[PDB]
């Protein structure tokens, strides 16, 4: 019973996780915009 | 003392047992706590020895089980005859058998199967069969479809009677044990009636029906003009015109003036020149001779009237100096254990099926088989493969007898007891033969494969270079050529033209030809002996050491089928009698896979091929077997790479399905390696982490999942390994010959 | 009784066999009339 | 060691030179009746009326045989360890009671008061000669 | 824990770790691991029962 | 695309239409196939090359088949999950998996057409998933 | 040779002593109040490592554990 097998310490919104994820998602949309010649 | 005792209403006929699976055993009956229960439900279904200790219930289950099995075979045979009636080109095949291919299957006009329906002659677009049923029905004397239709219906009726019998003999009228133990009555009845009278009747059919029908159809008579079989019985003038022996009647038979029947009972001993096939008159003389022999042979045993032998007396009196008590105690084994009887009946029946394949190719016994090279290979291959499987089963049940039914009291200093005592000497010497043969038989290929690459053909083990001629087989061949007029004075021709004689050409194709044995055949016959000995080493060791070993003294209490006994003693893995059988099947495959290739390449190279009218034979590969079959690269180059061209290029044609299953078979073979190489210890851990995902999403199963057992993983592998292995050669042999 | 027979169909193989045959029959039915489809046609 | 050998003609499965060179074990037992019994390594033999003796290459052959004799209702089976110098020792029932049943003279050997789950991690024990299971 | 109570086992190196189970009985003695527990899911060997300590168990 | 052109301008597609290879019993199935295939783009080999880029012009290639699977697939999984959880409440759960209680299954099989609507309800709530402390995990 | 270690979770089934072919194991009493039975491994030289003891142990996981190690004529089961 040294290490708990389940993690702890996070709130519902998960702000830090979402901020970097949405950024990575934005680059993908940008490269897609270059593919469809939108830009 | 061979009475008929039958119990009244042993078990009901309710449907309730169908509802509850696992009624076999007390363990399975409890419940399916894990998924291994599912796999165990099947692996024990036909293992009646485990369900009940009462030997009566074992025999009653088995006797009824055979009846349901015969229903399956009869339904199968009836379906072949039915397909010959409706979806077939048989009626067109009779008019022009040489230039028309035989077909019995038609795919439907759907997504693109319809390409498989190809022009096989006779206005029929369908798949070309290789079973040879067309040659069988012709030899039976069937000349129209309705006559072929009636035979199919009788099989289905016959199927129901078998199916009714098993119900009748398990639910209503169950024999007791001692009814089964009357082996002396079993042998008289099977020898004289099933084999004797069954052959006797067929002699009546060949004489009345087949031989006149075949003779008229062979002499150029159109099928429309050929009379029906019933007319021969009523009108005897027809038979007298073809076979004048009937004019004398039955009086020469009883007065022993059997020379009058020389017209339709002969010893020509050769093939009919017009149709590649043995003379029907010889096949009539054939069955007549054997029925007398079987009918005589059956009366040996006693069967309630005091006249005959007790088989116990014959065995016990066959002792000797080197064997202490001789066969004392064996009769109790064969009568006590069903497994021992299965081992004998299955092993020798397997060897028959191989012997049958060998006699049939050299002596084609049906009309127009020899010209149909496709039907000969598929028949020769299928029978060898069947016999190979059965021989392996004989060793398995031999071990099951030793683990379960072997009693030391009965087998006390008998023949079996002594064999177990010196099992070490039997295997150590057999081991020496396997190494001796493997070095010599196969190493000589490596020497030729090495010397040819170095550029030293002078040093090869070839026909021009250093040569190993099979002088003994060349000599035994010569005697059979000179036996007609010599040691077989009443024989006109040699028994088979394979031993010698002259070329026989049915149409443009050659039916049979002398098979000259060179140095290449010397090596291959030892390769076959090599692979057979190792297969016996694996299987025989499985039988003797199934009960005990120096490594494991108590192997019986663990059972016949167990994976291991721990990682102690080094490693005790694959030590069971089951695991020996699992290994022998790979060698049975390697043993027989060379046999079909030795047959396929040699017959294509030396025997089969078109023959010119002037007397020149053009074989399919043109002597490729002599110089190339002495090296492994030749089998890779001239046999596998060359003959597989039609298979891969079959796409977009009627043979395209062969190229697919040829390809799909390679998948299953590799899919087998996933199970053989791997192990359960990995797979239960992977299923563990996958169960976590289901416990997360609440999709967890009630029946807890479990990886396949150890011996099951070996069982699944050899299943795929043989299925994907054999199916590859199946399509390779089909498509290569159907094009050629 | 009839209840015993219904449970036999309720088992996995007979239930799986009837369902997959009904499932397979629909696809073989559709490919018969409507022969070949690789994409939905575009209005 | 005193006893009659069970009567059997012989067998390749049996004692080898390891018996003479390194060690051989011998099992002894007493019977009420002469019966037939399967040997530990191949074959059958006829045990005599009383005081039977058999030499076995390994200890496993004897206890495996002892289980078979128990099915004949014989529990007075005893095993010895014979060294090449003739030294003999009472090996299997060192105490007269069988191993399954309890006796006061015995003591704990290789007992861990902890659970298997509480074993030390091996990284805590390296370059020391100690093993986790101690 | 009392008889008949449902408990989550916290002992690691166990098959039913972090899984509920009914307490069949308790041994009123000084033995380690006195509490007997029965679970629905069987282990690999098919035991369907094992003794456990009170500290490992939590009352669900 | 890579040397990718429409069908009718492609000469390779014009030749393949002649060699029909009629699949079904209909005699003109082969001609009707190549006729319907005119919409797709054909390369030099003459076979239609689908574009799974996501263009609305070519949704029939992948996007329309894509949605048709997931609606069917969620029907299978959601029905399986609900049927499994329903069995868990009853006494004998193991036997029900092998021998299907159709009285429980067929009502659940009837539902499932609106599997996303029931999914989002269990998604928003804790019904869909379970706590990590509840699940068994190796040490 | 091999080492057979026996842990606190023993309950006194005695099955480990029965399944053993080589009599490496012996049941001894406990001074404690737990039971009058504990498994022991007095003669580990005869241990061959066939893990039959670990198949007959009805614990959540093994109270009796067999750790492989150095080999000998006896542990390898060589009659030659
Ligand atoms: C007339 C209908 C009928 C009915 C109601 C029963 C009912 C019963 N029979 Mg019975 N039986 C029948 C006909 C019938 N039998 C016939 C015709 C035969 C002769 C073959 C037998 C031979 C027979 C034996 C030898 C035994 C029974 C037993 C039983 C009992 C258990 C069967 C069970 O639960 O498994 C139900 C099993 C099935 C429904 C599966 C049967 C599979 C069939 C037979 C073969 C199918 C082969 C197929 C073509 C393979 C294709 C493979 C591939 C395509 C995948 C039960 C009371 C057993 C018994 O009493 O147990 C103590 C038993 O040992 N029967
Ligand atoms: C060894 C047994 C056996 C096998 C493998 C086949 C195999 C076949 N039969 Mg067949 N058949 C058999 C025995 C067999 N038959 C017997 C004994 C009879 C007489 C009772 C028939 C009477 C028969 C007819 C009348 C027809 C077939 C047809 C077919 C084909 C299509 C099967 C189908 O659509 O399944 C459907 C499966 C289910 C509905 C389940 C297929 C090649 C059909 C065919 O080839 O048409 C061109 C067809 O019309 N069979
Ligand atoms: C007359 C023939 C015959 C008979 C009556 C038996 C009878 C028996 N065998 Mg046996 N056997 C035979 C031939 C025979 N065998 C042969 C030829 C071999 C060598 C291959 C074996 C090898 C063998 C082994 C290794 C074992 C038995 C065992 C048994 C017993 C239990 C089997 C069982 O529960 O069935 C149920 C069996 C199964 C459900 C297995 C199904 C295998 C499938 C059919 C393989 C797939 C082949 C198929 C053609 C592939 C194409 C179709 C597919 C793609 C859909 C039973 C007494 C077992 C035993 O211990 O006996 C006590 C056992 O372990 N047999
Ligand atoms: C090509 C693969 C292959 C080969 C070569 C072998 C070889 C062998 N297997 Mg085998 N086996 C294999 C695959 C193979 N197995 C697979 C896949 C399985 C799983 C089913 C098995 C399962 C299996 C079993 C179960 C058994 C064997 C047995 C045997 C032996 C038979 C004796 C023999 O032929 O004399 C030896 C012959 C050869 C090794 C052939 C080549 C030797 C050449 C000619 C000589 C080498 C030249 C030169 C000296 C090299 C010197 C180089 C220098 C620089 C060092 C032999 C060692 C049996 C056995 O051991 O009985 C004796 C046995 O019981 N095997
Ligand atoms: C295993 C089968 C086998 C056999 C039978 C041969 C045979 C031969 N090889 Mg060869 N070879 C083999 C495998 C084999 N090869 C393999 C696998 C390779 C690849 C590495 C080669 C590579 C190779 C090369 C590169 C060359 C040969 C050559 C030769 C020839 C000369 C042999 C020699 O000098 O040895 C002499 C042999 C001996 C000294 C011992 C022979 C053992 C005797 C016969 C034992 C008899 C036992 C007796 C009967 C028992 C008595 C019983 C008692 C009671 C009395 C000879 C024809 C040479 C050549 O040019 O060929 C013409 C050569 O240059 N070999
Ligand atoms: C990766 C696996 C995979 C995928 C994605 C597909 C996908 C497809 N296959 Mg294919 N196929 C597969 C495996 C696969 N198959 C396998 C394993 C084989 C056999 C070895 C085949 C053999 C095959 C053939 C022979 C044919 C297809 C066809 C098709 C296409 C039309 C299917 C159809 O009519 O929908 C079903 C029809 C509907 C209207 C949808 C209705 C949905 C439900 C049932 C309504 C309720 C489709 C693109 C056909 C094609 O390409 O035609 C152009 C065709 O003729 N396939
Ligand atoms: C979070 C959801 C999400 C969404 C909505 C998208 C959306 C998209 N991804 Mg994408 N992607 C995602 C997660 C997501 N991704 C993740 C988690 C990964 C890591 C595996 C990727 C890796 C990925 C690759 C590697 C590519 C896309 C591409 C694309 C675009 C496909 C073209 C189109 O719109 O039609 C589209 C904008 C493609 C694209 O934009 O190519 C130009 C492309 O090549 N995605
Ligand atoms: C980049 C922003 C500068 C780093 C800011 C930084 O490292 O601070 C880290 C800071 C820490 O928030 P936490 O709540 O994790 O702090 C946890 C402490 O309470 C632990 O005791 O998070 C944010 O700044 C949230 C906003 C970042 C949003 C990132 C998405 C935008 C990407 C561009
Ligand atoms: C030598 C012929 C066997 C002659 C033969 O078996 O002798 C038979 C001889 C006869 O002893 P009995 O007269 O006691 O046998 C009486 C029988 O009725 C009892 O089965 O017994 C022996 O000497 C045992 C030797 C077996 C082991 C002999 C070696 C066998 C080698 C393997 C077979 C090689 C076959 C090669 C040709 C295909
Ligand atoms: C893969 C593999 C496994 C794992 C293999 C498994 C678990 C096979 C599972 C087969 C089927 C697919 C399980 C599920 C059957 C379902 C009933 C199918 C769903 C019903 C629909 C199809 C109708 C072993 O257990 C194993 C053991 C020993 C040596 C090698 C191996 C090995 O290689
Ligand atoms: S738990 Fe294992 S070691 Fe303890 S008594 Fe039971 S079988 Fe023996
Ligand atoms: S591994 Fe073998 S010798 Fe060791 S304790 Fe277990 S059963 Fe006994």
């Amino acid at each position: 019973k040294i290490s708990p097998v389940a993690n702890t310490g996070a709130k519902p919104p998960y702000t830090f996780r979402t901020g970097w994820a949405l950024l990575l998602l934005a680059v993908n949309f940008l490269v897609a915009a270059y593919y469809f010649h939108i830009i | 003392k061979a009475r008929v005792i039958v119990d009244k209403d042993p078990v009901p006929t309710s449907f309730e047992k169908w509802a509850q699976p696992g009624h076999f055993d007390r363990t399975l009956a409890r419940g399916p706590k894990t998924t291994t229960w599912i796999w165990n439900l099947h692996a024990l279904a036909h293992d009646f020895d485990t369900h009940t200790s009462d030997l009566e219930d074992i025999s009653r289950k088995i006797f009824a089980a055979h009846f349901g099995h015969l229903a399956v075979v009869t339904i199968w045979l009836s379906g072949m005859i039915f397909h010959g009636a409706k979806f077939s080109n048989y009626e067109a095949w009779l008019s022009d058998p040489l230039n028309v291919r035989p077909s019995a299957q038609v795919v439907w006009p759907i997504v693109g199967q319809d390409i498989l329906n190809g022009d096989v002659g006779g206005g029929f677009h369908g798949i070309q069969i290789t079973s040879g049923l067309f040659q069988v029905w012709r030899g039976w004397g069937i000349t129209n479809s309705f006559q072929l239709y009636c035979t199919a219906i009788g099989g289905l009726v016959l199927a129901g009677l078998f199916l009714f019998a098993g119900w009748f003999h398990y639910h209503k009228r169950a024999p007791k044990l001692e009814w089964f133990q009357n082996v002396e009555s079993m042998l008289n009845h099977h020898l004289q009636v099933l084999l004797g009278c069954g052959s006797l009747g067929w002699a009546g059919h060949l004489i009345h029906v087949s031989a006149p029908i075949n003779k008229l159809m062979d002499a150029g008579v159109a099928v429309k003009d050929i009379p029906l079989p019933h007319e021969f019985i009523l009108n005897k003038s027809l038979l007298i015109d073809l076979f004048p022996g009937f004019a004398a009647g039955l009086t020469p038979f009883f007065t022993l003036n059997w020379g009058q029947y020389a017209d339709f009972l002969t010893f020509k001993g050769g093939l009919n020149p017009v149709t590649g096939g043995l003379w029907m008159t010889d096949i009539a003389h054939h069955h007549l001779a054997i029925a007398v022999v079987f009918i005589i042979a059956g009366h040996q045993y006693r069967t309630n009237w005091g006249i005959g032998h007790s088989i116990k007396e014959i065995l016990e009196n066959h002792k000797g100096p080197f064997t202490g008590e001789g066969h004392k105690g064996l009769y109790e084994n064969l009568t006590t254990s069903w497994h021992a009887q299965l081992a004998t009946n299955l092993a020798f029946l397997g060897s028959l099926t191989i012997i049958i394949a060998h006699h049939m190719y050299a002596m084609p016994p049906y009309p127009y088989l020899a010209t149909d090279y496709a039907t000969q290979l598929c028949i020769f291959t299928h029978h060898i493969w069947i016999g190979g499987f059965l021989i392996v089963g004989g060793a398995a049940h031999a071990a099951i007898f030793m683990v379960r039914d072997y009693d030391p009291v009965v087998n006390q200093n008998n023949v079996l007891d002594r064999v177990i005592r010196h099992r070490d000497a039997i295997i150590s010497h057999l081991n020496w033969v396997c190494i001796f043969l493997g070095f010599h038989s196969f190493g000589l290929y490596i020497h030729n494969d090495t010397m040819r690459a170095l550029g030293r053909p002078q040093d090869m083990f070839s026909d021009t270079a250093i040569q190993l001629q099979p002088v003994f087989a060349q000599w035994v061949q010569n005697l059979h050529t000179l036996a007609p007029g010599g040691t077989a004075p009443n024989a006109l021709e040699p028994v088979s033209y394979a031993f010698g004689g002259g070329v026989l050409a049915v149409g443009g194709k050659v039916a049979m030809m002398p098979i000259a044995l060179g140095t290449a055949d010397f090596l291959i016959h030892h390769i076959h002996a090599f692979t057979i000995h190792v297969t016996v080493l694996i299987l025989l060791k499985g039988v003797l050491f199934a009960r005990s070993s120096r490594l494991i003294p108590d192997k019986a209490n663990l059972g016949f089928r167990f994976p291991c006994d721990g990682p102690g003693r080094g490693g005790t893995c694959q030590v069971s009698g089951w695991d020996h059988v699992f290994l022998g099947l790979f060698w049975m495959y390697n043993s027989l896979s060379i046999v079909i290739f030795h047959f396929s390449w040699k017959m294509q190279s030396d025997v089969w091929g078109t023959v010119d009218a002037a007397g020149n034979v053009s074989h399919i590969t043109g002597g490729n077997f002599a110089q190339s079959a002495i090296t492994i690269n030749g089998w890779l180059r001239d046999f596998l790479w060359a003959q597989a061209s039609q298979v891969i290029n079959s796409y977009g044609s009627a043979l395209s399905a062969y190229g697919l299953m040829f390809l799909g078979a390679h998948f299953v073979w590799a899919f087998s390696l996933m199970f053989l190489f791997s192990g359960r210890g990995y797979w239960q851990e992977l299923i563990e982490s996958i169960v976590w995902a289901h416990n997360k999403l609440k999709v967890a199963p009630a029946i807890q999942p479990r990886a396949l057992s150890i011996t099951q993983g070996r069982a699944v592998g050899v299943a795929h390994y043989l299925l994907g292995g054999i199916a590859t050669t199946w399509a390779f042999f089909h498509a290569h010959i159907l094009s050629v | 009784q009839s209840s015993y027979l219904i449970k036999f169909i309720s088992t996995a193989p007979v239930a799986a066999t009837i369902w997959l045959t009904i499932t397979a029959g629909i696809l073989i039915e559709f490919n018969r009339f409507f022969p070949d489809l690789l994409f939905h046609p575009l209005p | 060691l005193s006893g009659k050998t069970p009567l059997f003609a012989g067998s390749t499965g049996g004692l080898l030179t390891k018996a003479v060179e390194e060690e051989k074990y011998a099992i002894t037992w007493t019977s009420p009746k002469a019966q037939v019994f399967e040997l530990p390594t191949g074959g059958a033999a006829t045990m005599h009326e009383g005081e039977n003796l058999l030499y076995i290459a390994r200890k496993e052959y004897g206890i495996a045989l002892g289980g078979q004799l128990r099915k004949f209702k014989i529990t007075n089976y005893k095993i010895y360890r014979i060294l090449p110098s003739g030294e003999t020792t009472f090996i299997h029932p060192a105490d007269g009671v069988f191993p399954e049943k309890v006796n006061a003279g015995r003591e704990k050997v290789r007992f861990n008061a902890r659970s298997i789950g509480e074993n030390p991690n091996p990284s805590q024990v390296k370059f020391s000669g100690k093993a986790t299971y101690d | 824990v009392q008889r008949g109570s449902k408990v989550r086992i916290l002992r690691p190196e166990s098959y039913w770790f972090q899984d509920v189970g009914t307490v069949a009985s308790v041994d009123q003695s000084g033995i380690k691991y006195p509490v007997i527990v029965r679970f629905d899911k069987v282990n690999y060997a098919g035991i369907n029962t094992n003794n456990f300590a009170v500290d490992e168990l939590i009352e669900v | 695309g890579a040397d990718l052109t429409p069908c009718a301008e492609n000469p390779a597609f014009q030749a393949l239409a002649k060699n029909a290879r009629n699949t079904t019993a209909d005699p003109q199935s082969g001609q009707k196939r190549f006729e319907r295939y005119s919409q797709a783009l054909c390369g030099p080999e003459g076979y239609p090359h689908l574009i799974v880029d996501g263009r609305l012009d070519r949704a029939g290639d992948f996007l329309i088949p894509s949605i048709l699977f997931l609606y069917i697939a969620g029907w299978i999984g959601w029905v399986g999950r609900a049927y499994l959880q329903a069995i868990k409440k009853d006494s004998d759960t193991e036997q029900k998996e092998i021998q299907l209680d159709l009285g429980i299954a067929l009502p659940i099989i009837a539902t499932g057409f609106a599997w996303p609507a029931a999914a989002v309800k269990e998604l928003l709530s804790g019904e869909l998933t379970a706590k990590d402390s509840e699940i068994t995990v190796s040490p | 040779s091999h080492t057979v270690k026996i842990y606190d979770t023993c309950i006194g089934c005695t099955q480990c002593v029965r399944a053993c072919p080589t009599d490496v194991l012996e049941m001894v009493p406990w001074d404690g109040c737990k039971a009058a039975q504990v498994a022991s491994s007095p003669r580990t030289e005869d241990c061959v490592g066939c893990k039959r003891c670990e198949t007959a142990c009805p614990t959540d996981f093994l109270s009796i554990r067999v750790y492989l190690g150095a080999e000998t004529t006896r542990s390898m089961g060589l009659a030659y």
